[PDB]
């Protein structure tokens, strides 16, 4: 469910594995590759997801 | 028992990957060699006696003098490879002989049977080293690093051995360096110093920087750089499992 | 100067000869490795027949 | 079937001839071993001759610096034995100097 | 957005037309290169130090002097190509040099 | 089918031998790099001469 729940996409500090695994399966991607995907979206930064 | 089984299995796998035979590895790694005076050994004796000038000073100068003549005698291509093989055999000393006192057993033509047996064992260890270099493929910038600083091979070694695990790890080291491709000399000279980090090995092997540094943090919790080969090998094993 | 030009001309001759020797050595080792792998391929082709 | 057996005999003949060529490359006098020995011996003699010729060039430089009253005329450049290319063209650099 | 999409598409098309990879273009166009002292860089240093004569005058004469030595060191074929690459890098100045 | 598998193994052997020849051409002393350095250094010395 697309809730406005904050989740830090750095690959070690999530601990909310439900949305993390759902995003990784839906985007067919790794944790690191998801983090650099989010970093490309904000110009090399990760403000807040 | 299961350690022996796993060792025999991975040794057979590395053997059939390298397309060698048990006779080939036995030739490159045996210790029960002959004591007979081979014509190649006689040619090495007369070349290293006649072509060499006055008696020089140790590994500093006598090795740099005699390395072209030894690379002439046993069929190596580079005097630098012959020089670092001479350092390899001087830190190993087969049957007590260094590179000095092999020259003194040579150039006499009046020697004991133990003296000619020791010189034949020295020449056969030299031939084994020539085979162990030209079979695995080493252009001496990888080899003389492991000869001079065996800490960069493994942090526990301190003397590069003539053993089968050292041969197998040399094979995997040369395989990783040749898999690096265009950045291979940069990886080698960054392992020469202690500046080899992630975003260089990940570039050279087309990996991701964060995956490589996560595996490096997994094998060593605080070592930021690659200070050794053994950490590189277990890092790539972690990457292989994660892939 | 005549003695020095003599020695340097002899050195030029030796460097040219060393170049010719090492390129002949490389061509010879190439031909040897070609014959070895041709022998192995001949064995494999008999096993295919 | 007999044609295929003759083909296998042809392939065995090709293997035997390739083995004969390999034995000839091993047993020829001008093999790779002779050239390896030649390049090692000649590299040794070439390096010692480099020492002798740079000593002769330094002799001539000392002679020139004594004749023309100038101790700063340094004409032999340091180097010219680049070991990574096994010191080739050293005679070219010394002839230039 | 559509400018970025069209740029990525035509860049991928030119890439696969030229039969290169993204790693190849990253090698030819990166800016995050290493700072380690490569043996090729050491050979360039000792060649450009020893083979070069007295210190010459700028892009007019020092470039025409050092272009054969640079084409010797990094594997280019023409001293004219090395000279115009030296002009290219002199009008670009990486890290101020 | 087994004959075609042996043929594919023959082609893999040919690829490995061509890679070995390419590695020999890279690793020989008289490669293209030595001749490039020779022609650059000799062009410089030739012009000054």
């Amino acid at each position: 469910s697309a809730d406005n729940t904050k989740l830090d996409l750095t690959p070690g500090e999530s601990k909310n594995h439900f949305y993390l695994g759902i995003m990784k399966r839906a985007f067919r991607v790794n944790d690191t590759e998801l983090y650099t995907l989010w970093k490309l979206a904000n110009g090399g930064t990760n403000p807040e997801f | 028992l299961t350690q022996l089984i796993s060792f025999l299995f991975q040794c057979t796998q590395w053997l059939t990957t390298q397309k060698w035979s048990v006779s080939d590895v036995f030739l490159m790694t045996t210790d029960n060699y002959s004591t007979v005076l081979t014509p190649d050994i006689e040619n090495l004796i007369t070349t290293l006696s006649n072509g060499l000038s006055t008696l020089s000073l140790g590994d500093d100068e006598l090795i740099r003098a005699a390395a072209p003549l030894i690379a002439a005698s046993i069929q190596m291509d580079s005097a630098k490879t012959a020089e670092t093989i001479l350092l390899w055999i001087n830190q190993i000393k087969p049957q007590g002989l260094t590179f000095d006192d092999f020259m003194i057993i040579a150039a006499n033509r009046d020697r004991s049977e133990n003296e000619t047996s020791n010189m034949v064992a020295f020449c056969q260890v030299l031939g084994q080293l020539s085979l162990i270099v030209r079979n695995i493929g080493l252009s001496e910038n990888e080899l003389t690093l492991l000869v001079t600083k065996p800490e960069k091979f493994q942090s526990e070694t301190t003397a590069l051995q003539h053993d089968l695990p050292t041969l197998q790890a040399l094979t995997r080291f040369h395989a990783v360096i040749m898999r690096c491709g265009s950045y291979a000399t940069e990886i080698l000279t960054a392992l020469e110093l202690g500046a080899l980090t992630a975003e260089q090995l990940a570039v050279a092997l087309k990996f991701d920087a964060q995956v490589v540094t996560q595996a490096l943090q997994q094998t060593d919790l605080g070592v930021n750089t690659f200070t050794n080969w053994r950490t590189i090998d277990v890092t790539l094993q972690w990457l292989d499992v994660a892939a | 100067l005549e003695n020095a030009k003599w020695g340097v001309s002899q050195l030029i001759q030796f460097g040219n000869t060393l170049l010719s020797i090492t390129e002949r050595q490389d061509a010879e080792a190439l031909a040897e490795i070609l014959q070895t792998q041709g022998s192995e391929l001949a064995l494999q082709s008999i096993k295919m027949q | 079937r007999e044609a295929a057996v003759l083909q296998k005999n042809y392939l065995e003949t090709q293997q035997a001839q390739t083995q004969a060529q390999l034995a000839f490359l091993q047993s020829k006098f001008s093999n790779a071993a002779l050239y390896n020995w030649l390049r090692g011996r000649l590299s040794a003699i070439y390096y010692q001759f480099y020492d002798l010729a740079v000593s002769l060039c330094l002799m001539a430089e000392q002679t020139y610096q004594y004749e023309l009253n100038n101790a700063a005329a340094h004409f032999i450049k340091p180097g010219a034995w680049h070991g990574t290319y096994a010191g080739l063209l050293a005679g070219e650099t010394l002839m230039l100097n």
